[PDB]
RNA sequence: GCCGCG
């Protein structure tokens, strides 16, 4: 009793715009469908974008290079807008070398094996002098939304030399995202709409792609709408105590007290500790001070006690 | 602490501290200056007959009490004269309607009120007096960000506080600029200025991360590229918040 | 939009100015929108330097008399790319832009003279019951920051 | 002692009786409290610990 | 003086009278509904004002 | 262009002026002395503003006319200004006064008043004379308010 | 790593009466809360399958405006009472059902004539308190099903106004949805803390459980996406 | 002592 929309007519107004059509759509199916394949698109793409920078004789973002005309910060900035594309690898490694006069535009970066340049014409510094070269490094990786350089920590497992200069990511190759719904023209049916959305990219992602990826994603996360139904610690604790190595007389008596655990011990206060019997004060002194030979002080308060 | 009538092309009625020193610390406007003695003085335009002629006069205090002067926003001929008879007028520290012929003195622009802070408002004319004087208070305490960007909607006043500020690097004996670095610009003096013997360079070393007073960052970076003809009092690099010598 | 503002502090403050501020913006975002349009699409220079010639002739006996036709093509050419973000345009501070002007600076940028357009909800995708007033206004960060406070 | 201070912004998700408070604001004014808890459920014998 | 002190303001109030306002001619007029809720089913799907 | 100017105003502001040119020359005429001038001039002055607050007033409260299933009919306005002012959000009349209609006479050098008033709004610009007379009213106020 | 997105755990039902329901998913991607909740909302309250009535008649005064005979309830009050009751039909599209009364004695919906496909569920629910004193009332309307909401504009059915004056145009509430809210709070796991927390409030005016209801929704949204997800599928 | 913040 529903029809089903089915993607026709995607037409290409040039590399980054694209225009994709959903022609059967019920009566207000449009603007239900069009925000939530915005709100995906716009939300989460998976990308590539740089994460980190190595140029030769830099040192840290702030600096200069004689010769290049820009600061390190603004080419960092500008390889920041790069857009690439790569095939079955995430941690893609691109080197840049020039020497001569002029610009250097992403076109001279050498040729990997798949790594696409979608804009070869992407100016990203200037060299002024004639013997001046620039040589740099430069990490591309594969993400899914803006992660900022200064919130990953993990990266900071491994020592990083100095040098390795690191960029924010991106990571979304969708810039722009507008839809509009008008009348179909299914003359035999009472009155259909059509849905025409309209993406702007950096020109990585097929907007073919783009689509099917987003219409996966909503579906993935309705699937879980479909079925509701559902309507001591620290080690030195939980020991034995036969490894203080306790006093023969110190033996039965701990065993008559059913203490078997180094913990259980140690919350039995001095008051009573010493209405056990045949305990002896001087035999007391020794359990204290084999105690607190590991740094444990007798008397602490514990919230359980599990029979491990 | 008030605001005195004779405050009108000498100190800005606007730009002001808030809380303790309102009235007690004042900035200069765009045109005063001092006199032999040290009192403020302004510019006006003498008038001869009807006519406005051009020649400068600069009124103290005490001086522009007696004459008639007329406002800056005065319709204006060709020739010069009054466009209407009956013209607005301060005559002595008020203002009334006088005939084309009474007049003494003209306003030499708008500005003349307003101080240099004060002046970077657009629309300051659409503003409340109180926040707009808070609106001067508050532009002097925007921090430089990492890419300076120009205003769409500006004054004008900006190129001159940009190039009168001192930050940017500006030319001197401009000719040719031979080579751009991110930290230097060499420049080739044309022949027609030239100091006799041993011929002449102009290098400007541009002040590179630098701590401020108050612990932001003043950076220069070029505007040149290269060969590119520079004239003399063009901007070559522009300093912290500033674009293509236009504050920003 | 990037930056949402209360229209309650409008009237009680009577700045009048942030309004002005933002319908000049648009205007000015709206030719230059349109100079990187006929950028975009390698139009021909002639066009390009007429157009910005428009641009720049209007207003109602304004002072600026600047001409392209001095102009030689690398130079309107580089200044054409200096303002595809936006035409820098100028008010003096008591004797500005007019509202006729800046209505008829919106018209010229194919924008809406009443310089408020129709805003659709990001997240319910309903277009807001009146039309709401868009523009760019420059704005600042002062240097009080809660890293220091 | 025991005090803090910080600018405040707007929270319209909050109730009448509540208000928000930094983490990094926390665990400075509640750092007795935390040791206690710390030494309560055994994970930190010691004080200096 | 005893009158309440939480009271809304600024927003709150524009959006309280916006909502509880009348004009002579809208989307649905003389229009009979059996509660609150279809009022609010009309107006979140569009059929009414 | 929620702040509608009435549209009479220029016309109340010619009959002020050409009242107070009658006053002037009478007082040329020697029959009237200085202060029964000046009362009567604030007087005129303050009576101008009154009705072109009322004016705008007017002009703004009903000014939407929608039309019905028969005729048309005069109902509330949702101008976003009167909206904010009337559901009291934000603002008053005075504010609104002097966002659309006149601003109004106002004087503080010393707590005196002058006799010509600020006749333009915000929307419209102001002078430098007139934002030099309202100076001195914001100061005196902010000087108050701290002291 | 990529491709891989969080999925609502430990999904929470407060169940109230047996017509009112809260249902809580927790966490979802960030923004994630709103585009479903918004999805599902549209959806249930514009177009979901149901029946409900749709054409009256009144023997005797057939007026828009009647006098009722006396009825001590004016008939768009009974136009109201009827509009509300929940009935369910099997295998039939447009059902006629009639009732007639006599008696002092309320007319609740129980009174009508009962047929095997119609299965009306709440048969209390009243149309009024009979007329006056006693007299004999009878009507017969007939409901069809139908999709969403959709007012009583216009007729244009049959000729002239013979339908009008044999239905009087009760405006139709064919959806199966009283009432849907959604709300969308802070909810975090692990070290994330921007996370989504949906909080659906579900109202059904009977024949629908809410959760089947919200089940509905589901498979009719994800059903409308096979174009794209059955090529693009894991299994 | 000076400057600023509400």
């Amino acid at each position: 009793e529903f029809l089903k929309p089915r993607l026709v007519d995607i037409e290409q107004v040039s590399s980054t715009h694209a225009k994709v059509t959903l022609e059967p759509l019920e009566r207000g199916f449009g603007h239900t469908l069009g925000n939530a394949l915005r709100r995906i698109l716009l939300s989460s793409m998976p990308g590539c974008a740089v994460t980190e920078v190595e140029i030769d004789g830099v040192l840290h973002e702030y600096s200069t290079k004689e010769g290049v005309q820009e600061d390190i910060l603004e080419i960092l900035l500008n390889l920041k807008g790069l857009a690439v594309r790569v095939q079955g690898k995430d941690e893609v490694i691109l080197t840049l070398n020039k020497s001569g006069i002029g610009p250097v535009t992403a076109a001279d970066i050498t040729h990997d094996g798949d790594v696409e340049i979608v804009k070869p014409q992407h100016v990203i510094c200037h060299l002024t002098d004639e013997n001046a070269s620039i040589s740099m490094r430069i990490k591309v990786q594969r993400g899914r939304g803006y992660v900022p350089a200064s919130t990953r920590i993990h990266s900071e497992e491994d020592e990083r030399p100095i040098g390795r200069l690191l960029v924010d990511a991106c990571y979304s190759p969708v810039e722009r995202i507008a839809y509009n719904v008008e009348a179909a023209r299914v003359e035999q049916r009472t009155d259909l709409d059509k849905l025409v959305i309209e993406m702007e990219t950096n020109g990585t992602i097929d907007p073919e792609e783009a689509i099917r990826r987003a219409a996966t994603i909503l579906a993935e996360q309705l699937e879980a709408f479909v079925d509701l139904r559902d309507v001591e610690f620290d080690p030195i604790l939980l020991r034995p105590v036969d490894d203080l190595e306790l006093t023969v007389r110190s033996a039965n008596c701990l065993k008559a007290e059913a203490i078997h655990y180094i913990g259980d011990l140690v919350q039995r206060t001095e008051v009573e500790l010493l209405k056990t019997p045949n305990l002896g004060k001087k035999s007391l002194t020794e359990i204290k001070d084999v105690l607190a030979s590991r740094g444990l002080s007798l008397g602490m308060r514990l919230e359980n006690w599990p029979p491990a | 602490r008030d605001v005195h009538p004779t405050h009108y092309g000498r100190v800005c009625p606007i730009e002001t501290p808030e809380g303790p020193n309102i009235g007690l610390i004042n900035s200069l406007s765009v045109y005063a200056q001092t006199n032999e003695y040290g009192f403020l003085e302004t510019p006006y335009r003498k008038v001869t007959d009807g006519v406005v002629t051009d020649e400068i006069h600069y009124l103290s205090a005490i001086e522009e009490g007696n004459y008639v002067i007329a406002q800056a926003n005065s319709n204006l001929d060709e020739e010069g004269h009054f466009v209407e008879d009956l013209v607005t007028c301060r005559s002595k520290g008020e203002s009334s309607l006088f005939s084309r012929d009474q007049v003494d003195y003209m306003d030499v622009s708008t500005q003349q009120v307003v101080s240099v802070g004060a002046s970077l408002i657009p629309f300051l004319e659409h503003d409340d007096a109180n926040r707009a004087l808070m609106g001067a208070n508050m532009q002097r305490q925007a921090v430089p960000t990492l890419r300076a960007d120009k205003p769409l909607v500006g004054t004008g006043m900006e190129r001159a506080v940009a190039v009168d500020s001192g930050v940017t690097a500006v030319a001197k004996r401009g000719g040719v600029v031979q080579y751009v670095d991110a930290s230097r610009i060499v420049i080739k003096v044309n022949e027609d200025e030239m100091y006799p013997g041993e011929a002449g360079i102009d290098i400007y070393n541009l002040t590179k991360y630098t701590r401020s007073n108050q612990n932001t960052c003043i950076n220069q970076m070029p505007c040149v590229s290269l060969g590119e003809p520079v004239e003399r009092g063009d901007v070559l690099a522009d300093g912290p918040s500033t674009d293509l010598g236009e504050l920003a | 939009v990037d930056i949402v503002l209360n229209p309650l502090g409008v009237p009680s403050r009577m700045n009048i100015g942030q309004i002005l501020e933002t319908h000049l913006g648009m205007a000015a975002k709206g030719i230059g929108d349109k100079i990187n349009a006929m950028l975009k699409q390698q139009q021909e220079v002639a066009k390009l330097r007429e157009f910005i010639q428009r641009a720049y002739d209007l207003g109602a006996d304004v002072r600026q008399k600047v001409d392209l036709s001095t102009f030689s093509d690398e130079e309107v050419m580089r200044l054409a790319e200096n303002l595809r973000k936006g035409m820098p345009i100028a008010t003096p501070v008591f004797d500005g832009a007019k509202e006729a002007e800046i209505k008829e600076l919106l018209k010229l940028g194919d924008l809406p003279t009443s310089g408020q357009i129709r805003l659709y909800d990001g997240r319910t995708g309903e277009q807001f019951e009146r039309p709401v007033t868009v523009g760019y206004m420059y704005m600042l960060k002062l240097n009080h920051l809660v890293d220091d406070k | 002692d025991y005090s803090g201070r910080s600018v405040i912004t707007v929270g319209p998700y909050l109730r009448l009786h509540q208000c928000g408070l930094p983490k990094k604001m926390a665990l400075e004014l509640f750092k007795p409290f935390i040791y206690g808890k710390l030494e309560l459920r055994g994970l930190a014998t010691t004080i200096k610990a | 003086n005893g009158e309440p002190i939480i009271v809304p303001s600024q927003d709150v109030v524009l959006g309280l009278y916006y909502m509880t306002r009348d004009c002579v001619n809208a989307k649905g007029e003389g229009m009979v509904l059996t509660g609150p809720k279809e009022a609010e089913r009309l107006y979140r799907s569009g059929l009414a004002s | 262009d929620d702040m509608v100017i009435p549209e009479k105003k220029h016309e109340i502001i010619s009959e002020a002026e050409a009242e107070v040119a009658e006053i002037q020359e009478q007082f040329q005429s020697g029959l009237v002395t200085a202060g029964e001038r000046y009362n009567k001039v604030i007087d005129i002055w303050a009576a101008a503003n009154d009705r072109v607050s009322k004016a705008m007033m007017d002009n703004l409260q009903t000014e939407t006319v929608i039309n019905r299933d028969g005729q048309e009919e005069k109902q509330v306005s949702f101008n976003s200004i009167y909206m904010m002012a009337d559901s009291g959000a934000r603002g008053s009349a005075a504010q609104i006064r002097q966002l659309a209609g006149m601003r109004g006479l106002m004087a503080k050098p010393d707590g005196s008043i002058i006799e010509t008033p600020i006749t333009a709004n915000f929307r419209e610009g102001l002078n430098v004379l007139q934002y030099f007379i309202s100076t001195h009213g914001a100061r005196k106020g902010l000087a108050d308010t701290a002291l």
